[PDB]
């Protein structure tokens, strides 16, 4: 129990109670050579992925991929700082190398969808992102990502409601609620969005996205 | 997860018009005081 306790304590959630997922990492990593364990690393990625420390992320997923290049749990961490650092290069690459060894996973095809976001193809993120979307109903990312395909290409009545069913599948997930109270500042109904936007930040609060909306 | 561009604030129109027209009735003040 005394290492299955800080191996199940790594696993949770990591928005809260932060410091105390990186002392157990550290705990694990001495007296128990586990520092090379890939759940170790994912537990950091996600660390990192939580204050937005993108270079990092890159780095030590980089470190990762290299032993592994196809591990889905470590992938959409990758996949997201790929997309905030904007480099479309190693995106296209993975993400074709994933189409051809996972054809049915959602995942393959929320990458090419993401390559197509970086190069600003709204048309085919669409569909790419829609097909992620029915291949996973548990795939938040393709919820949000589909309605920034529909925010970004012009018309902003389909996102609404793909916004609002984003936040109704995922009760408790306060990203897609910022991304609609961003969508409801874009469409000038601020009333609604004070209340969302302080939702968001009952949760989040240190964060550039929340403080900056 | 797919991180939202965050909104930018825009220049309007108005606000450059007023602040031009202010321009203009301040360059417009001392013409007639040196006179």
């Amino acid at each position: 129990k005394e290492i299955m306790k800080n191996l199940y304590k790594i696993n949770l959630s990591k928005y809260i109670n932060t410091e105390d997922i990186t002392k157990s990492n550290e705990i694990l990593a001495k007296d128990y050579k586990l520092a090379d364990n890939v759940d170790v690393v994912r537990s950091k990625v996600d660390i990192c992925y939580t204050q937005c420390k993108f270079n990092e992320c890159l780095e030590l997923c980089e470190t990762v991929l290299e032993n592994d290049e196809f591990n889905t749990n470590i992938l959409p961490a990758y996949i997201g700082c790929l997309y905030e650092l904007s480099n479309k290069n190693k995106l296209f690459l993975l993400s074709h190398r994933l189409a051809e060894t996972f054809p049915k996973s959602a995942i393959t095809w929320f990458s090419v969808a993401t390559y197509y976001m970086s190069l600003d193809r709204i048309s085919e993120a669409q569909k790419y992102y829609s097909k992620s979307s029915i291949l996973d109903p548990s795939f938040a990312a393709a919820w949000l990502g589909f309605a920034h395909t529909y925010a970004l290409e012009g018309e902003q009545d389909q996102a609404l409601t793909a916004y609002s069913t984003a936040s109704r599948f995922f009760p408790g997930m306060h990203l897609p609620k910022l991304f609609l109270g961003m969508q409801f500042m874009a469409m000038n109904s601020l009333n609604l969005a004070e209340s969302y936007f302080v939702l968001a930040y009952d949760i989040c609060p240190n964060d550039p996205l929340v403080l900056n909306e | 997860m797919i991180r939202r561009a965050p909104t930018t604030l825009q220049l309007s129109h108005d606000d450059v018009t007023s602040l031009i027209d202010d321009l203009n009735e301040q360059k417009l003040k001392q013409q007639l005081n040196i006179e």
